[PDB]
RNA sequence: UCGA
């Protein structure tokens, strides 16, 4: 389906959707802005332990 | 180049950082004024070695140079000019790969990123009240300047010390009433002059010294303000202070770099009171424009600048006492403090780390890390959620996808594969010029400096263009302010110069980056830094390109410079003869010892009489092809579960990997041994050893140490040492056995070099370093021996094995080619992997790679496929399917595609023989062997050595250690019934000499004894409470009777 | 260098080396130059106030002739999107000039919440991606 | 929530009047009470350096490459200019120069100072240094007495 | 520093 809307590293939903999936393929700018989550996905589990 | 961080660092610091720290000590005076020292730091004379790259590693020395200025001492009134050259320090050299070497092992320094100095404003809302604004003007080495702001118009000035008004800096320093208002709005001012006086020139250096140094003296109030900011050799604001000055509050002034300039303290203020007004920046902290990274010829700028502090010290002290003349200026300079400042920051520092050479991709990554650790960086326990993030100026300059999960989750990142670092410290992308909507790729790129954010428009390097045309989309998504947009093409300014300009270059080499998670990219980049280098390794069928770029930059392959004839090729050099003293010789090594116990074999390409060009392979590397990187093989594999040998992240192979020497690599392990000089007697190493029979005696020429290609085995002996004894301490028992059977104990005791448990392999360097033969020793030793020993590993059960993409696991089983299925060719197949695990955490990229380098095993053709496109589903599903249905066209190959399932076949079972009921996605993966064997983790223990304290098992697989009881593990034992478990595991097991013995007795008599004593610990932290001035002691509350109880005695 | 938004600066001498300068006199000259040519507007009504100068070109203003009726109103802010007359449209707003070819000036409005508070003056210059107002919401 | 422009010129206000609710919260506030429409017009802006003065008025029309505004460099208390090799421009306004002025760097008893040889058989040491400030009434030579 |  679709990826949906990611949001900054400081938490602000950024107004440009990934409208593709990972059987399309993202781009360049839909990469970064996917970074910006998983960044924040692995430094809040070094936290939570 | 790939690597220019530390070569261009260090070619600086010989020829502009060496000269400045030797021109700012010079000269010195005396108390009185007889004579002065001063050097010629331009002149100095950098000779040769003293041993070869190779011989210092096994020499266990340091490939270093001797330092020799030319030295004039003069007189005041005499004239004498004493010119003599005096040997300075030793500094050791950068390789030819940059890398340095430190007591025989590699190592890097990695790069430290910190804050640049300048003027940083922030607004800060302490507590539920006004908006004030602070400063704070960071020098390169100094105080700091933090100008505060608080309510009713005060702006104050502190200097870790209690706050002060802001006029009394600004008159102490020399000022007046009329040369501050009219570069000041003054209306403001008002609110802080009138609640702190008007202080003149004098009246405000005393109370100055009130409130810092709390009798103020006239005099006692200049020193104090001018030793902070305005003296030299104690304040320095660096070649990046000046410039960041003279760009934020916008100075005319330029090239001081020394003293800081009141006038700029002026401006500091005014831009504060500013911010008020509704006009100017508030500065970021994790901006990359506003951090620095520094490298190896700044952070030996600082060592030789706090080794030549210590050095005048001295020179000072030994000017005075002598009152005669006639002395030598070789005499006067001491090195033994900036020898041991130098020895100090290679080998004792945290940031030079021990350098990882498993593969050349390990060894080009960690030349590239970008830490933020370091003395004067960051801490662990300082490091908060805002630093670890991904700020939105790292586009292009730091990778976002290479950290290190776990403790270091964001603070050592990585270099990207176009960033590029200035003079000044900053990290530079480059960017090709648009000009009306049209790509200028005909000149050289911007390098533009992060100022892209306010002011320019910069699109990525994913826009479809036209050729030399126009930009064929519409609406291009750029990134303006922070901020990603989409706007017309006419409007933007630059664009990127790859797509691949994001990543580093270990993410670079991962095919089909794009349908990949970004977290098992992170994963996947991390596992090929760890991929042993096979025996015969193979190129990547699925490779992106960049892998022959990576393997000429690691400095492990031998290229050609001179555009010639080989006229000859043997397993040892390869001689060339140059053309438009003409035979140059290339050695190669053969099976040289790695850091991390692997091999740095080399072996010959180039055949006799071939034209070479200059960037040629002429010898590849131990994990590196004819010409690209190759880490692993390309075998077959099925996305099928077998009878739970697959069950979780668990892999199955095949016995065809095994004896096809698939997965085989060579590990050379190191042993040490040494006689030292015991001061009953000095030990020497002999063959006749006590108790040794002629089960060990085998191997020895007669001197005690073994031969080269003897095939040693775990329990053997590879130097028989023994050790003299002076006990003579025997007990009754022992005296009564020798007198029966005569034999009486000779005064040494057996101390041989012996094989740990579960090793073995092959002798090849029995290299023995003795003393009188031209080497140095450490003191208290006589003959240093040292062995090296190869063994020839294959791939068994247990062993950890991984892709390019995250999906590592380890192997359970190794079935018979009659047991895995096969294709209806009759080819079986190597690996039956697990789907489960590919849909729970996107794994989209490994079943592309793999139904693509099926797609080249039948073509053979080794395609380069580069990441991030093209045409939308056009470009990654049509040209696995288009290039599949190339190759059921032959007319020997028509079960390799089908119509209904396209990215399946039909696979039979290998037991049965019938086929399964729905067909299965094979393909050629490229799986990758890890440093994670099974041999390293294998650990056991029945009873051996004990703390020194607390009497307890030790730690670690080295020494024999005990495996740690922890506190988790006590509460799962007291949360069961578990009481005698847990009480025989803390006390006849662990801290109890009486209890440990009585255990071991019953066991092998055979009758157990319950009732374990007092543990030693309990008694330890008794006498501890007792040293603190406490009275604690146990009591019994038994009848009448209320008495101390002796737990020690 | 100078930068975009900047313009073309130039260095000029009105006395060369060794003359006699009398005191209270000019010595440098740096004019700045103008790229596009048109009318300047934006004067500032008090003195002593010069931080940024306007030069309309001939590209800010989009001219439209149409044949039926010219009804436009002098100081009216046309907005892109309604009809004039029966039978054109509109596809640039902004306000008009001149009261047949009705010559209009390109602007862009901006809705302001009511309750939020502004960074900006009525009549000062501003430039391109500058931060206007700050509307205040609930959520 | 910030709300940034994309062209730039004259601001023009719709329907919006501004308040001064001035308090003690950040006593930098004007809100308005009726929000309406703001519009900016078109034009380009180049912006002046603080210490230059605009030559051009209102209403007035420029050229290709005109001046459009000069900045007033004014320095007083100053006769003479002199420079050789220099970037930045130095105004002299007072210049004192002796007749039979001969120094000599002849110094070889002690330290390096030039002794001022003048015509009347006078040999004047230079006390002050090259480099160093003078104030009123200060030593600047001070010649050498047999007796 | 690196694995879970």
């Amino acid at each position: 389906g679709m990826r949906g809307l990611m949001a900054d590293p400081q938490g602000e939903i950024i107004d440009l959707p990934i409208k593709t999936n990972f059987r399309e393929g993202l781009t360049v700018t839909e990469y970064v802005i996917s970074s910006y989550g998983a960044r924040k996905g692995l430094v809040d589990t070094a936290l939570r332990t | 180049d790939l690597i220019e961080i530390q070569h261009a660092s260090f070619h600086w610091f010989l020829e502009e950082g060496l000269i400045e720290e030797l021109n700012s000590f010079s000269p010195i005076s005396d108390y009185t004024g007889k004579l002065e020292l001063h050097f010629l730091g331009k002149d100095y004379k950098l000779k040769q070695p003293k041993y070869d790259v190779d011989e210092s590693k096994r020499r266990d020395a340091s490939y270093s140079v001797q330092m020799y200025v030319p030295t004039r001492l003069i007189n005041k009134e005499t004239g004498e000019i004493k010119e003599q050259e005096v040997f300075i320090g030793d500094l050791p050299l950068m390789t030819e790969r940059g890398t340095f070497i430190i007591n025989g092992a590699e190592r890097v320094i990695v790069n430290q990123i910190v804050r640049s100095p300048g003027v940083y404003y922030k607004k800060e809302l302490d507590k539920n009240g006004r908006r004030t604004y602070s400063a704070s003007l960071i020098p390169n080495r100094g105080a700091w300047l933090k100008f505060e702001t608080d309510k009713n118009g005060l702006v104050y000035v502190r200097i870790k010390t209690r706050k002060l008004s802001a006029q009394v800096l600004l008159k102490a320093i020399g000022l007046s009433d009329n040369e501050i208002l009219d570069s000041l709005h003054p209306e403001f001012y008002q609110k802080t002059l009138d609640k702190e006086g008007n202080p003149t020139e004098e009246e405000a250096l005393v109370e100055l010294y009130k409130k810092l140094r709390p009798p103020p003296t006239v005099s006692g109030g200049q020193q104090l303000l001018e030793s902070r900011f305005f003296d030299p050799k104690r304040y320095d604001l660096g070649r990046v202070g000046r410039y960041k000055l003279n760009k934020k509050l916008r100075l005319n002034e330029a090239d001081t770099t020394r003293v800081l300039t009141p006038q700029d303290i002026l401006a500091a203020i005014n831009y504060l009171i500013n911010l008020e007004f509704d006009v100017g920046t508030t500065d970021d902290i994790d901006h990359l424009g506003n951090r620095r990274v520094r490298s190896v010829g700044e952070l030996l700028q600082n060592q030789i600048r706090v080794g030549l502090n210590r050095l005048e010290r001295i020179i000072r002290e030994r000017m005075t006492v002598s009152e005669s003349d006639a002395l030598t200026p070789a005499s006067l300079v001491n090195p033994k403090p900036l020898v041991a400042a130098i020895k100090e920051f290679f080998g004792s520092s945290q940031l030079s780390q021990f350098m990882d050479q498993t593969n050349p991709l390990a060894e080009l990554t960690h030349k590239r890390r970008i830490s933020a650790l370091g003395p004067g960086g960051l801490t662990r326990e300082r490091a908060g959620f805002a630093v670890r993030d991904i700020h939105p100026s790292h586009h292009g300059r730091i990778c976002p996808v290479e950290t290190p999960e776990g403790p270091n989750a964001g603070l050592i990142g990585s270099l990207a594969t176009c960033a590029r670092v200035n003079d000044y410290g900053f990290i530079e992308t480059p960017y090709f010029r648009v000009e009306s909507g049209r790509v200028r790729k005909d000149l050289d790129p911007v390098y533009l400096t992060a100022d892209e954010e306010d002011d320019m428009r910069v699109a990525p390097g994913d826009i479809p263009t036209d050729e030399e045309g126009n930009i064929i989309g519409e609406s291009v998504p750029i990134r303006y302010r922070q901020e990603f947009s989409t706007t017309s093409p006419e409007q933007v300014d630059y664009v990127a110069v790859s797509p691949v300009q994001i990543i580093s270059v270990a993410t670079s080499m991962i095919p089909f980056l794009e349908h990949d998670d970004a977290n098992r990219a992170l994963m996947g980049s991390n596992m090929q830094r760890q991929a042993v280098p096979l025996l015969r390794p193979e190129r990547p069928l699925v490779g992106t390109g960049l892998e022959a770029q990576a393997a000429r930059d690691s400095g492990m392959v031998i290229v050609s410079r001179t555009h010639g004839i080989v006229t000859y090729v043997d397993a040892t050099e390869i001689r060339v003869q140059p053309h438009s003293g003409e035979e140059i010789v290339y050695p190669i090594q053969k099976y040289q010892r790695s850091n991390q116990d692997t091999c740095l074999n080399q072996r010959p390409l180039v055949y006799a009489g071939e034209d070479v060009v200059p960037g040629q392979v002429l010898a590849d590397g131990s994990a590196t092809e004819g010409g690209e990187l190759a880490l692993g093989q390309n075998i077959l594999v099925a996305y099928m579960p077998w009878e739970g040998y697959n069950y979780e992240d668990a892999i199955l192979i095949s016995e065809r990997l095994v004896y096809d020497d698939v997965y085989t690599s060579i590990h050379i392990e190191k042993f040490e041994i040494e006689a030292r000089q015991t001061k009953l007697g000095p030990e020497e190493i002999t063959r006749e050893i006590p108790n040794v029979g002629e089960d060990a005696l085998r191997n020895l020429d007669e001197h005690g140490i073994i031969r080269i290609g003897a095939w040693v085995e775990s329990g053997d002996i590879l130097v028989g040492k023994v050790t003299p004894k002076g006990e003579a301490d025997q007990p009754p028992e022992e005296k009564l056995l020798r007198a029966i059977f005569g034999e009486k104990a000779r005064d040494v005791r057996d101390n041989s070099l012996r094989v740990p448990n579960g090793e073995k392999g092959r002798v090849v360097d029995v290299r023995v370093f003795t003393r009188e033969k031209g080497d140095e020793l450490p003191p208290g030793a006589n003959m240093v021996v040292r062995i090296y020993v190869a063994q020839k590993r294959k791939i068994q059960v247990g062993d950890k094995m991984a892709g390019r993409h995250g999906n590592k696991g380890i192997i359970s089983r190794i079935l018979p080619i009659e047991d895995m299925p096969y294709l209806p060719d009759g080819r079986p197949i190597d690996i039956a992997l697990n789907p489960l695990g590919v849909p729970s955490r996107m794994n989209v990229g490994q079943v592309f790679e793999c139904l693509l380098g099926w797609a080249g095993e039948n073509l053979g053709v080794r395609f380069k496929i580069t990441p991030f496109d093209m045409y939308g589903e056009e470009a990654s599903r049509d040209t696995v399917h288009g290039l599949l249905e190339e190759a059921s066209q032959r007319p020997n190959k028509d079960w390799v595609f089908n119509e209904n399932h396209p990215g399946k076949i039909q696979v039979f079972d290998g037991r049965t023989g019938e086929p399964f009921d729905r067909p299965i996605t094979v393909g050629q993966a490229y799986m990758l062997k890890l440093v994670h064997l099974v041999d390293d983790k294998i650990h056991a223990r029945s009873t051996g050595p004990y703390s020194l304290v607390t009497q307890q098992p030790l730690g670690g697989k080295a020494q024999q250690g005990g495996q740690r009881f922890g506190e988790m593990e006590v509460w799962a034992l007291e949360a069961y019934g578990a009481a005698y478990i847990l009480q025989e595991l803390l006390t006849v097991k662990s801290d109890d000499m009486q209890g440990r013995n009585e255990a071991l007795n019953a066991i092998v008599k055979g009758k157990s004894i319950p009732r374990p004593g007092t543990p030693e610990s309990f008694k330890v932290l008794m006498r501890e409470l007792q040293s603190l001035g406490l009275d604690i002691a146990a009591h019994k509350v038994q009848l009448s009777e209320d008495g101390e109880s002796a737990d020690a005695e | 260098e100078s930068d975009p938004l900047g313009g073309a600066s130039k260095t000029r001498l009105l006395v060369q080396d060794g003359d006699q300068i009398p005191p209270g006199a000019v010595v440098a000259r740096t004019e700045i130059q103008c790229k596009e040519a048109g009318t300047v507007r934006g004067i500032k009504e008090g003195q002593e106030s010069i931080r940024r100068v306007l030069l309309e070109r001939a590209a800010d203003r989009l001219v439209v002739d149409l044949p039926s009726a010219p009804e436009v109103k002098p100081g009216q802010l046309l907005v892109a999107g309604q009809e004039l007359v029966p039978g054109v449209k509109l596809e640039e707003s902004g306000k008009v000039l001149e009261i047949y070819q009705l010559v209009l000036r390109r602007a862009r409005p901006y809705r302001v919440s009511p309750g939020a508070v502004l960074h900006i003056e009525d009549g000062d210059l501003v430039q391109r991606g500058d931060n206007l107002v700050l509307l205040v919401f609930e959520r | 929530k910030d709300v940034a422009g994309d062209l730039a010129g004259e601001v023009l206000f719709d329907r919006l009047v501004p308040e001064e609710k001035t308090d003690r919260q950040g006593n930098t506030t004007r809100i308005a009470q009726r929000g309406g429409l703001v519009w900016i017009l078109s034009g380009e802006v180049y912006n002046l350096p603080p210490g230059a003065e605009p030559v051009v008025k209102n209403d007035e029309q420029v050229e290709v490459g005109s001046i459009m505004a000069e900045t007033k460099l004014v320095t007083n208390d100053g006769g003479v200019v002199r420079l050789v090799s220099n970037r930045e421009i130095e105004i002299i306004t007072a210049s004192v120069l002796l007749d039979q002025a001969q120094v000599k760097l002849e110094s070889s008893g002690g330290r390096e100072q030039y002794v001022i040889y003048t015509a009347d058989k006078q040999r004047f040491l230079l006390k002050a240094a090259p480099g160093t400030k003078v104030q009123n009434h200060s030593i600047v030579a001070e010649l050498i007495d047999d007796r």
